[PDB]
C-alpha cells in the first residue's frame, strides 16, 4: 500500500524470503529499467553461490564486491554534490561517479522490449562488469599513480584520451546473444580489455 | 576552488620589455633605476592586496549565502520536518486509538 | 505554512525520519563549508 | 553448544515455547551445573510476531502498534533469565538478535528491548553495502557494562583505555571524512589526514574480520594498537601517559 | 669524534661513530636533525613522505627490526613519491652485523631509490629490492640486488619493522 | 587575454607606478591611468572610476587614499567582486588603513 | 526517550515536581561531576527557603542570584566569542567569563571521591561562593571604576598583580571539615576576603 515497505505483508515476507528485489518509485519516475533499487534490495544466497562462482566464474566474486562498493560510494558523493557541488571532489571521486554512471546506466539498466537486451546470459553479464570495473581500477590507478608527479592525471584528461573506450564500454549492452556467439562476445570484450590497457598506456 | 566555491585572485605577470629603458639616459638614470625597482615591488604587494580583496569580497558574500542556507535549514526546514513528524506520530496514534 | 502536509502513515514517518537525517546532514555539511570559508576569511583579514 | 531451531513454517506456538525452552536449559546448565553460558536468541522479532498470534488466539484487543500490551513483561520474562548468582560459579549472558522492522529503533520490539537490556550492538546497512563484514557500526553501539567486563586481570590493563580512544578516533575520522567531501583533500590538515588514514585502516582491518577468523581479545587489542600507533603519541588524549608508555612502543 | 644530534635515535653512539667514518665528506661533521620517526611522529609511509617533502638534502634511513638488528640506507635525496628510480651514486645500503657493513653502488644500473603511495624501496635487479617497506611501515623486505651486491641487511629476507627513523644534516 | 591595473592619483604616485611598468593605452587610445591635477573636478575622477570598474580589460584599480575620500560615495557604492580597488598612501597624505572601505566592511579586524 | 520531555510520564512528572536536577551526558563526557546542567535545571522552592536563609545565611540569596546571572551571562557571551573571538569582548565581559569559568569548574563541579569533596557542608558552600562573588564585584568595580581613565584595569592586570587570589579561590575547595574546624575554614575564607580586598586596593 502506497509503495511503503513498512507494510505487514512486506514485513512478514522480508522475514522469510532470502531474496528481495525492491523496485523503487524514484527509478520508475526517472524511467530507469527494470527499476531495482541496488541499495535496499538483498540476496542472502551469496554465501552458498560463492562456491559455484569459484568453480565456474572465478573473477566474479571480486567484481561483485567492487560493484557494490562503487554503487554505495555513489550515494555518499551524490548527497554531498547535491549541496556543495562537484568542485570539492577528488579526481578519484569524479572517476567513481563516472564509472558509477556507466554501471547504473549501461550495466544495471536493461530494456525488456529490445531483441539484444530482452535477456542477458551470464557470460555477457560477467564480461560487461569485468570491463567496467577494470576501467575503474585502471582509471583510478592512473590518478593515484600520478599523485605528486610533474603532471597529474584527471577525469578531464581521461575523458579526452579514453572517449572511444567510454563509447565502446557503454556499447557493450548492444552485443546480441542470438546473432553473436558467447565466444564472439567474449572475444570482442577481450579486445575492449586490450583497447583499454593500450589507451591507459597513453596516459601513463 | 576551496570549500566548493570559486575564489578569484590575480597573478603578477612581467613581460620583460621596459618601455622606459632609456629614460634619464643623460642624467638621473642611476636613481631612476632604483625608483623602477621600488614601484615594481609595490605593484607585487598591490597585486597581493587586490587578490586578498577579491577573496575577501567573494568570501564575505559566499559565507553570508552559506550561513543563510544553514539558518534556513535550522529555522525553516528542520522545524517543518519536526512538527510534521510530531503530527504524523499524533495522527498515527489517533488511528491506533480508533482501531 | 507550518508543516509539510505529507499524509499521516508509516510511509510519512519513514520519509520524515529520512528528511530529518537529510536536513541535519545538510546543516552539518553547509556548517563545515561555512567554517572552512570562515577560517580562510579570518586568515585573509590578518593577511 | 545446544541448538534449538524453530522453523518459519513450524507452528507459531512452538516459536513462543522455544525461547523459554532454551532459557530453561541455560538455567539448568548455569545454576545447577555451574557452567558459564552464552544464550543467543536469533530473531526476537519473529518471537514478537508469535505473541501477536497467540494474543489474537485469546481474542485479546491489540495494544501499541498491534502488539500485546504485556509485551514488555513477556520480553522481561525472557531476557531477565540471565546474570550471575550468589554462591554459584555459573553465569548466563544473553545476546538477543533482533530484526528492527523497517529499520526503526522506535519500533516496540527494539524499543522494549532497549529498556530491558544493558546495551545494544547495531548492524548497519551502510557497512554491509560496502561489503564490510561483520558490518557492526561501532558509533551507536554501546555495552553499558563494558567498564566492569574489562581491565587488568580480566583481559589486559590497556583495554579500557584503548576502546575509548578507538571510539574517539573513529568518530573524529567520520567527521573528517565528511569534511574531506566538503573541502577537498588539499584543505585537510596533517591531523585530519591522520584521522582519515585511521578511519580507512579501521574499517578495512578492525571491523572487517571475515566469517572464520577467531581473533582473541589480545589479537583485537594488538590490532587496536596497530591502528592507534598511526597517530603521534600526544594525539591519543583519552589514553593515560603511563598506558601509552607501556603499550605505544612496539 | 661522533657528531652532535638534536635528539635521541635508534642508533647507539658507537653506531654514529661508525657511520661518520663512512659517510660522504658533503655530510661528515654536520650535526643531525630528525627528518622523520615512527617514535616521534605518526607511524605511516604517508607521514614519512609528508614530513620529508619540506626537505631538499641528503638523508639517512635507519630501521630497527623486531629481531633488534640495526640497518638502513644513506640517500643523496629526500624520500618522496617518484615516477622513476632517483638518487645518485653516493647512495648506499648498510647493516650492523655486529659491526658496521656497507654496500656502495655497483655502477650496474640507475635503480637507487623509488617511492610509491603503496611502498618505499631501494635497489633493483628483477624482484631483488635492496630494501622495501609497506605503506604502514610494518612489513619490509630485503634481498641481494645488482645495484649494491648487498647482504640481506635485516635478520631475514622478510621482516617486521620495530621502529624507523630518517635523519638529515643541518 | 589577461587584464590590466588602472591608477588614479597625484603626479608622483602616477609617475612612480608608470616607472614600475604599469602604463598602457588601450587600442581606442584610452589610458589605464588618471593624473589628478588639483584643477580636476571630482566628477571627472568619478566618471573615470566608473569607466575603469565597468571596463572589461581593467582587473584592478589603485586610488590615492585622499582622492578615495573625495570620491568616497562612488567608491563605497562599488561592490562588484571583479575590479579590486586599493586605497593607497601618498607623501603629504594619510596612512594605508585610514578610513579604508574594506576595513569598514570587515567585522573581525582589530 | 532521547531526552524528549514531551513523553507523557516525563511531561506529567515535570508538571508536578517542584525541582528538576537535569543531569546531562555532555557534562558527564567532560567529567564535570556532578554533571547537573544548571541552564535546564530549576527549583520552585527558592521562595520557601527565604525564611531559612534570612535567619541563617542572610547574604546567600544575593549570592545565588549573582551566581546564576554570572553563569547565564557567560553562556550569552560565548556566542560573541564564537562570532568575534575572546579578544573582542569588553573588560567587564572578559572578567565575567573568567569568573563564570571559576564558578563552573571550582564551585559547581565537585569530586565526590576526594576527602575534601566526598561531602561539602552548607557553610563551606556559602563561604566558597561568597569569596568568588566578592572577588567578582571588586574586580568588576576596579574595571568599571577605571572606565574613561588613562590606565584601565582588565582581567589580565588582575591575574598579573593578584593572580594569587584567583589561585586561592580555586584552592578553597580543598578545605576539610574533618581535619579543619568550622571556625578554621571560616577564618581562612575571611582571610581570603581580607587578602583580596588589600590586593584590589593595590589597583583601585
Amino acid at each position: 500500500p502506497g509503495g511503503d515497505f513498512s507494510d505487514p505483508v512486506t514485513s512478514a515476507t522480508l522475514g522469510i524470503v532470502q531474496v528481495f528485489w525492491g523496485l523503487d518509485k524514484k527509478l520508475a519516475q526517472r524511467k530507469h529499467f527494470p527499476s531495482v533499487n541496488w541499495l535496499i534490495s538483498y540476496s542472502k544466497y551469496m554465501r552458498a553461490l560463492d562456491e559455484y562462482y569459484d568453480k565456474h566464474f572465478t573473477e566474479f566474486v571480486p567484481l561483485r564486491t567492487k560493484a557494490k562498493e562503487i554503487l554505495q560510494e555513489e550515494e555518499d558523493l551524490a548527497e554531498i554534490v547535491q549541496l556543495v557541488g562537484k568542485a570539492s571532489l577528488a579526481e578519484t571521486d569524479k572517476i567513481t561517479l563516472e564509472v558509477a554512471k556507466l554501471i547504473k546506466d549501461d550495466f544495471l539498466q536493461q530494456n525488456g522490449y529490445t531483441p539484444y537486451d530482452r535477456f542477458c546470459p551470464f557470460y555477457k553479464t560477467v564480461g560487461m562488469l569485468s570491463n567496467m570495473i577494470s576501467f575503474y581500477d585502471m582509471a583510478r590507478r592512473a590518478v593515484e599513480t600520478t599523485a605528486q608527479s610533474d603532471n597529474k592525471i584527471t577525469w578531464s584528461i581521461i575523458r579526452e584520451h579514453m572517449g572511444e573506450i567510454l563509447y565502446k564500454l557503454s556499447s557493450m549492452k548492444f552485443k546480441d546473444p542470438v546473432k553473436d556467439g558467447e565466444a564472439k562476445i567474449k572475444a570482442d570484450y577481450a579486445q575492449l580489455l586490450e583497447d583499454m590497457q593500450n589507451a591507459f598506456r597513453s596516459l601513463e | 576552488n576551496v570549500a566548493g566555491v570559486t575564489l578569484p585572485v590575480f597573478e603578477h605577470y612581467h613581460e620583460g620589455t621596459d618601455s622606459y629603458e632609456l629614460t634619464g639616459l643623460a642624467r638621473g638614470g642611476e636613481q631612476l633605476a632604483k625608483l623602477k625597482r621600488n614601484y615594481a615591488k609595490a605593484v607585487e604587494l598591490l597585486v597581493e592586496l587586490a587578490s586578498l580583496q577579491t577573496s575577501f569580497v567573494t568570501l564575505d558574500e559566499a559565507i553570508k549565502i552559506t550561513n543563510r542556507r544553514v539558518n534556513a535549514i535550522e529555522h525553516v526546514i528542520i522545524p517543518r520536518i519536526e512538527r510534521t513528524l510530531a503530527y504524523i506520530i499524533t495522527e498515527l496514534d489517533e488511528r491506533e486509538r480508533e482501531e | 505554512k507550518d508543516r509539510i502536509e505529507i499524509f499521516p502513515s508509516r510511509m510519512a514517518q519513514t520519509i520524515m525520519k529520512a528528511r530529518l537525517k537529510g536536513a541535519q546532514t545538510g546543516r552539518n555539511l553547509l556548517k563545515k563549508k561555512s567554517d572552512a570559508l570562515t577560517l580562510r576569511f579570518r586568515q585573509i583579514l590578518k593577511k | 553448544v545446544c541448538l534449538f531451531l524453530n522453523l518459519a513454517n513450524d507452528p507459531t506456538i512452538e516459536r513462543i515455547i522455544t525461547p523459554r525452552l532454551a532459557l530453561t536449559t541455560a538455567e539448568f546448565l548455569a545454576y545447577q551445573c555451574e557452567k558459564h553460558v552464552l544464550v543467543i536468541l536469533t530473531d526476537m522479532s519473529s518471537y514478537a510476531e508469535a505473541l501477536r498470534e497467540v494474543s489474537a488466539a485469546r481474542e485479546e484487543v491489540p495494544g501499541r502498534r498491534g502488539f500485546p500490551g504485556y509485551m514488555y513483561t513477556d520480553l522481561a520474562t525472557i531476557y531477565e533469565r540471565a546474570g550471575r548468582v550468589e554462591g554459584r560459579n555459573g553465569s548466563i549472558t544473553q545476546i538477543p538478535i533482533l530484526t528492527m522492522p523497517n529499520d526503526d529503533i522506535t519500533h516496540p520490539i527494539p524499543d522494549l528491548t532497549g529498556y530491558i537490556t544493558e546495551g545494544q550492538i547495531y548492524v548497519d546497512r551502510q557497512l554491509h553495502n560496502r561489503q564490510i563484514y561483520p558490518p557492526i557500526n561501532v558509533l551507536p553501539s554501546l555495552s553499558r557494562l563494558m567498564k566492569s567486563a574489562i581491565g587488568e586481570g580480566m583481559t589486559r590493563k590497556d583495554h579500557a583505555d584503548v576502546s575509548n580512544q578507538l571510539y574517539a578516533c573513529y568518530a573524529i575520522g567520520k567527521d573528517v571524512q565528511a569534511m574531506k567531501a566538503v573541502v577537498g583533500e588539499e584543505a585537510l590538515t596533517s591531523d585530519d589526514l591522520l584521522y582519515l588514514e585511521f578511519l580507512q585502516k579501521f574499517e578495512k582491518n578492525f571491523i572487517t574480520q571475515g566469517p572464520y577468523e577467531n581473533r582473541t581479545v589480545y589479537e583485537t587489542l594488538d590490532i587496536g594498537w596497530q591502528l592507534l600507533r598511526i597517530f603521534p603519541k600526544e594525539m591519543l588524549k583519552r589514553i593515560p601517559q603511563s598506558t601509552l608508555s607501556e603499550f605505544y612502543p612496539r | 669524534l661522533p657528531i652532535l644530534q638534536s635528539h635521541s635515535a635508534l642508533l647507539e653512539n658507537m653506531h654514529i661513530e661508525q657511520l661518520a667514518r663512512r659517510l660522504p665528506a658533503r655530510v661528515q661533521g654536520y650535526p643531525w636533525r630528525l627528518a622523520y620517526s615512527t617514535l616521534e611522529h605518526g607511524t605511516s609511509l604517508k607521514t614519512l613522505y609528508r614530513k620529508s617533502a619540506s626537505l631538499d638534502s641528503p638523508v639517512l634511513l635507519v630501521i630497527k627490526d623486531m629481531d633488534n638488528q640495526i640497518f638502513g640506507a644513506y640517500a643523496t635525496h629526500p624520500f618522496r613519491f617518484s615516477d622513476h628510480y632517483y638518487g645518485t651514486g653516493e647512495t648506499f645500503l648498510y647493516t650492523f652485523s655486529p659491526n658496521f657493513k656497507v654496500f656502495k653502488w655497483s655502477g650496474e644500473n640507475s635503480y637507487f631509490i623509488n617511492g610509491d603511495i603503496s611502498s618505499l624501496e631501494l635497489g633493483g635487479g628483477g624482484g631483488r629490492f635492496g630494501l622495501w617497506l609497506d605503506a604502514d611501515l610494518y612489513h619490509g623486505r630485503s634481498n641481494s640486488c645488482s645495484t649494491f651486491n648487498n647482504d640481506i641487511l635485516s635478520k631475514k629476507e622478510d621482516f617486521i619493522v620495530q621502529d624507523l627513523e630518517v635523519w638529515t644534516f643541518e | 587575454r589577461g587584464k590590466l591595473i588602472a591608477v588614479i592619483g597625484d603626479e608622483d604616485t602616477v609617475t612612480g607606478f608608470l616607472l614600475g611598468g604599469i602604463g598602457e593605452l588601450n587600442k581606442n587610445r584610452h589610458p589605464n591611468f588618471l593624473v589628478v591635477e588639483k584643477d580636476t573636478t571630482i566628477n571627472e575622477i568619478e566618471d573615470t572610476f566608473r569607466q575603469f570598474l565597468n571596463r572589461d580589460d581593467i582587473g584592478i584599480i589603485l586610488i590615492n587614499q585622499y582622492i578615495a575620500e573625495m570620491v568616497r560615495h562612488a567608491l563605497d557604492a562599488h561592490q562588484r567582486s571583479i575590479p579590486a580597488v586599493l586605497e593607497i598612501p601618498s607623501k603629504e597624505h594619510p596612512y594605508d588603513a585610514a578610513k579604508d572601505s574594506i576595513l569598514r566592511r570587515a567585522k573581525g579586524m582589530f
